[PDB]
């Protein structure tokens, strides 16, 4: 059950937003990565 | 100097990413003594 964000540093699916902060859960690190769609993406191999 | 949770070792990888300023601080050793 889900993904939304990721911790640049301590590697660990977080998921949160607004009044929530912009930090973490078990590394106190202020940098976050958005995380891949599930819409599937296709490539021509050319 | 942080936004809240405050004052922290900075490595260069984060300063780049955070638009930070890879700085250190300066402390002097000051003296009051009296003369007018
Ligand atoms: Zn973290």
């Amino acid at each position: 059950a889900t993904l939304k964000y990721i911790c640049a540093e301590c590697s660990s699916k977080l998921s949160l937003s607004r009044t929530d902060a912009v930090r973490c859960k078990d590394c106190g690190h202020r940098i976050l990565l958005k995380a891949r769609t599930k819409r599937l993406v296709q490539f021509e191999a050319r | 100097n942080e936004s809240d949770g405050v004052t922290h070792a900075l490595y260069p990888q984060e300063a780049r990413l955070r638009n930070l300023t890879y700085s250190s601080g300066l402390f002097v050793d000051v003296k009051k003594r009296t003369y007018e």
